[PDB]
């Protein structure tokens, strides 16, 4: 994993995230990108620009 | 291989307290008062604090 130092279990320099639908090449995907389509009567889920994790439920 | 770290997620493996460090042994903290640095000059030795993997400079 280029995003993770396996020795220390710390993110490598420049890396913001190690995995996630809102992580691309160790960087956060931009705020607003649709990362999960709603199955029900809900809006779609979008990256926050500040996490590699795509939202799973609306508050 | 680092048994203490899942490099795909950059998370510690199940059961692990630490991944690296002079106060880490087999992914677990060494006990408080373990000597973690034998001073090479005139300072005091440094000691593990029981709850962290690093080796802090003796106050």
């Amino acid at each position: 994993n280029p995003c993770c130092d396996a020795a220390t279990c710390k993110l490598t320099p420049g890396s913001q995230c190690a995995e996630g639908l809102c992580c691309d090449q160790c960087k956060f995907i931009k705020a607003g990108k649709i990362c999960r389509r709603a199955r029900g009567d809900n809006p779609d889920y979008r990256c926050t620009g500040q996490s590699g994790d795509c939202p799973r439920k609306h508050f | 291989a680092n048994p203490c770290c899942d490099a795909a997620t950059c998370k510690l493996t199940t059961g692990s307290q630490c991944a690296d460090g002079l106060c880490c042994d087999q992914c677990k903290f060494m006990k408080e008062g373990t000597v973690c640095r034998r001073a090479r000059g005139d300072d005091l030795d440094d000691y593990c604090n029981g709850i962290s993997a690093g080796c802090p400079r003796n106050p």
